[PDB]
RNA sequence: GACGACAUUAGACGAAUCAUCUGGAAAGAUGAAUCAAAGAAGGUAAUAAUCCUGUAGUCGAAAAUGUUGUCUCUCUUGAGUGGAUCCUGAGUACGACGGAGCACGUGAAAUUCCGUCGGAAUCUGGGAGGACCAUCUCCUAAGGCUAAAUACUCUCUAGUGACCGAUAGUGAACCAGUACCGUGAGGGAAAGGUGAAAAGCACCCCGGAAGGGGAGUGAAAUAGAACCUGAAACCGUGUGCUUACAAGUAGUCAGAGCCCGUUAAUGGGUGAUGGCGUGCCUUUUGUAGAAUGAACCGGCGAGUUACGAUUUGAUGCAAGGUUAAGCAGUAAAUGUGGAGCCGUAGCGAAAGCGAGUCUGAAUAGGGCGUUUAGUAUUUGGUCGUAGACCCGAAACCAGGUGAU
RNA sequence: AUGGUAGGAGAGCGUUCUAAGGGCGUUGAAGCAUGAUCGUAAGGACAUGUGGAGCGCUUAGAAGUGAGAAUGCCGGUGUGA
């Protein structure tokens, strides 16, 4: 381009509306704001979830559960994720986080059986579903709980 | 995706290849101007500021009382409306820097470069041989090559002498291969690159 | 980067004190009272435009009137006889044939007198 | 400042997996004498915060 | 220590260009030029990257010595096993009772204070670690100490910039914490602005002031002490063109006298008559006041981000997500950056299971999910925290000043 | 077929700079204040004065941006006998 040229893509910037200038913009004189009360106020109106008085929403429900703080969370593979590897390669953790199915090992891998394998393969991780080994196993394969 | 290395006498010494995905895509004109945009914001200090109605000097006391007698309620003399002051919502020291995606900027850069390409804008020679600093003589070099007012000279590296020499004549810029921006190369009208540039340059940006 | 209010104030002002003039006292030298005025001279000749159709048709109507109740005929009578003969010319010419041309104004007083 | 978890809200909602904010039921816990058998056990299931009260209350589970 | 450069710091010297024609001059049109580490900006009756100057180069002096690679003295080559007996810290570890700090509302408390208690151990050591006993880490707590890298800038000092551009970073770029006000603590202004050169009206002529003339350095004094010029409006005031039986939101719509035309063509008008006739305004069911508030001008007077959330362009670029900090760069772009941080899977209070799962002792129904689209994303309306559209209390507290 | 103090997505102007381009300018160039043009705008290209050395246009970006009242404040001025 030049720079004597320049041009923003269409559509990608707008003007910000400028409120209290005057009547034809039709954000005159009050504002927006309406005429009186909490809401014309400069720095007013209720805080949110106040209802005036009524019983709020979160004070009218129970409170239930606890959260366990050592929990586990696995990384997740699924089975039509597995395909892209070539025949009888044997995956392992690493070998999943450096080919970049796996982002963040969190606390595992298990292996889940959500798609159609359709290659052979041997696969090596912490959990597996049940489905999962049926259908590793049942291409040829071998699962192997690390 | 040829293009003559001339000498500095302007003749001819060979052709070169460069790739079309560095010096021959289809420019684009929003990635171009968003990055023009971001460099011009991020060389501008914010060093400005007001003082507001509690920071003006003075003006502690209720200066007279409620109900008056006859007057407007006042609070202090140095209420917004008064005229030593207190400003209401002016200019605070603040940055205008933002940044964009890594990639982005390279398409930004090879835009630029591409758009340089492709309105013969583009010329490469072989090295510059400048052993003393003298504009006289890269004067009568850019008149060889037939170059317009505003220029950009890509060195490989660093040419101290060409740096030197080319440093002011107005309307020539010096840069290195790793110091393109596309606000330069935006403003200049012709581009001329050495050799071992244009190769750097296509290596790190293919 | 400060904007100080300079010289537009002073340009959108001295407009409107211009369209005052001709005005009595303080309306043709004081901004307030001025604009005041201006915006109610605007609403004004804007009812005018309005009110002048009807002013001149009322006085083209009062001329014809006169004009043929010098035949024994009223307004009313002529323009429904005028009507029947079908002849579609306006007041406004009425009122000028009986003005300026009083001989045919008398035969088109004939042609309504006829028809009826 | 990051904006603040209402966190007596938080023990007592949990988020579904479109948008909703699955919630507890009340009149629970306490006496249920006065209830017939069939109530006692329509007060188990649980439900969703409804579409005007999420008009109000969203900003405050945020990060949820 | 000769300790081998404080800085090579006072600093100062030290570039290189230019002439001609039309208003004062060129710095407008002609014709030329600049010498290498400067060749880069910026200030001078006319706008010199080549007058003052820097920038480059030069040598560089007091307290200086980069402060070092022998750096006098002089180092400390460590002499390996066991822990078996001794030592390893006293009103103390050690706890009750009132309180405080720890994110934690004192308690079921792992650190501190007051008052009271008291009272260990030694190689088969003892002792200590968010209620108790066995395993893990620690000490050889209290007995004790002491390091640098680790904080921060009135204005110190010098050198610099979409900045303050002078109701200004300042209250004050002028006579400023001064006039002035107050017993005192204290409060706290207004007013800024040649130069082309005073060349500031010699000289000379009529009333003290002030004028009228000439006079002038005057490229221009209606450019005379208000040489920062210098504007407007309010207000004026002296001329005139048209205009004088009445009842008035003063205008508007219907026309005799007098004019005459630029940045040009039903141009430009000017001023006399019959009809019709209620504000920025605000607040109201309703107002035009017998409801509120008001001449002219203006500093000059009412929507950022720390930084988040959510909803509306372009893409690394889509099996996909990196950079935050940091580092290198001209206070930029940019480059790099995994000790590091959203989506691709949901459900359950949870264990857990997983395209399902919860409920149910059922694998049952039914709830919530599945049957692709997101963000490294970054960037254009509304919310939150800020004190948040602006102005306005009565009052509360803390520290002071006052019995003229 | 085509009103709304509250509503969405609109095209635009005064100050500043980039970030530019291109101009008016020391045989004069202003701006500003008095002129026939543009106009719903806000906002700019040719007769007096000014001086006597400063401004526009185009495109885009940023807002001490944004000027009839608040018994508003005042550099303030000046009226109403």
């Amino acid at each position: 381009m030049k720079l004597h040229e320049l041009k923003p893509a269409e559509g990608s910037r707008k003007e910000r509306n400028r409120v209290g200038r005057g009547v034809a913009t039709g954000n005159g004189k009050t504002s927006g704001r309406g005429h009186k009360g909490q809401k014309a106020r400069s720095g007013g109106g209720v805080r949110p979830g106040f209802e005036g008085g009524q019983l709020p929403l979160f004070r009218r429900l129970p409170k239930r559960g606890f959260t366990n703080i050592n929990r586990k969370e696995y990384a997740i593979v699924n089975l039509d994720q597995l395909n892209k590897f070539e025949d009888g390669t044997e995956v392992t953790p690493a070998l999943l986080v450096e080919s970049g199915v796996v982002k963040n090992e969190k606390s595992g891998i298990k292996i889940l059986g959500n798609g159609s394998l359709d290659k052979k393969l041997t696969v090596k991780a912490h959990k597996f579903s049940a489905s999962a080994a049926e259908a590793i196993d049942a291409k040829g394969g071998a699962h192997e709980v690390i | 995706a040829n293009y003559d290395v001339l000498k500095l006498d302007g003749t001819k010494s060979g052709s070169i290849e460069l790739s079309d995905a560095v010096f021959g895509i289809e420019p684009n004109n929003s990635v171009l101007f968003e990055a023009i945009n971001l460099q011009r914001a991020s060389l501008r200090q914010g060093t400005h500021a007001v003082k507001n109605r509690s920071a003006v000097s003075g003006g502690g006391r209720k200066p007279w009382k409620q109900k008056g007698t006859g007057r407007a309620r006042q609070g202090t003399i140095r209420a917004p409306q008064w005229r030593g002051g207190g400003i209401v919502f002016g200019p605070t020291p603040r940055s205008y820097a933002y940044k964009m995606p890594k990639k982005m900027r390279r398409l930004a850069l090879r835009s630029a470069l591409s758009f340089k390409a492709q309105e013969n804008g583009l010329t490469v020679v072989d090295a510059f041989n400048f052993e003393a600093p003298k504009t006289k003589e890269f004067k009568n070099v850019l008149s060889t090559l037939e170059q317009p007012k505003k220029v950009l000279v890509v060195t490989e590296n660093e040419d101290v002498n060409v740096e030197l020499s080319a440093r002011n004549i107005p309307g020539v810029q010096v840069t290195t291969a790793q110091g393109l921006n596309v606000l330069d190369i935006t403003n200049a009208d012709s581009l001329v690159i050495t050799e071992a540039a244009a190769k750097k340059v296509e290596e790190v940006l293919g | 980067p400060r904007v100080k209010g300079g010289t537009v104030t002073r340009a959108r002002r001295k407009k409107t004190i211009k369209l005052a003039k001709g005005y009595f006292g303080s309306k043709h030298t004081l901004y307030k009272v001025a604009k005041q005025q201006v915006m109610k001279s605007g609403q004004y000749a804007f009812r005018d435009r309005r009110q002048r159709k009807r002013d001149f048709r009322k006085l083209w109507i009062t001329r014809i009137n006169a004009a043929a109740r010098q035949h024994e005929m009223s307004y009313s009578r002529l323009m429904n006889g005028l009507k029947k003969a079908g002849i579609d010319i306006n007041r406004k010419m009425l009122s000028e044939i009986a003005i300026s041309d009083e001989k045919a104004f008398a035969q088109l007083v004939t042609k309504a007198k006829d028809a009826l | 400042p990051k904006m603040k978890t209402h966190r007596g809200a938080a023990k007592r909602v949990k988020r579904t997996a479109s948008g909703q904010l699955k919630r507890s039921r009340a009149f629970t816990s306490h006496l249920f004498a006065n209830k017939s058998t069939k109530q006692k056990r329509q007060l188990r299931k649980a439900r969703l915060v409804s579409k005007s009260d999420m008009k109000r209350v969203k900003q405050l589970l945020a990060y949820k």
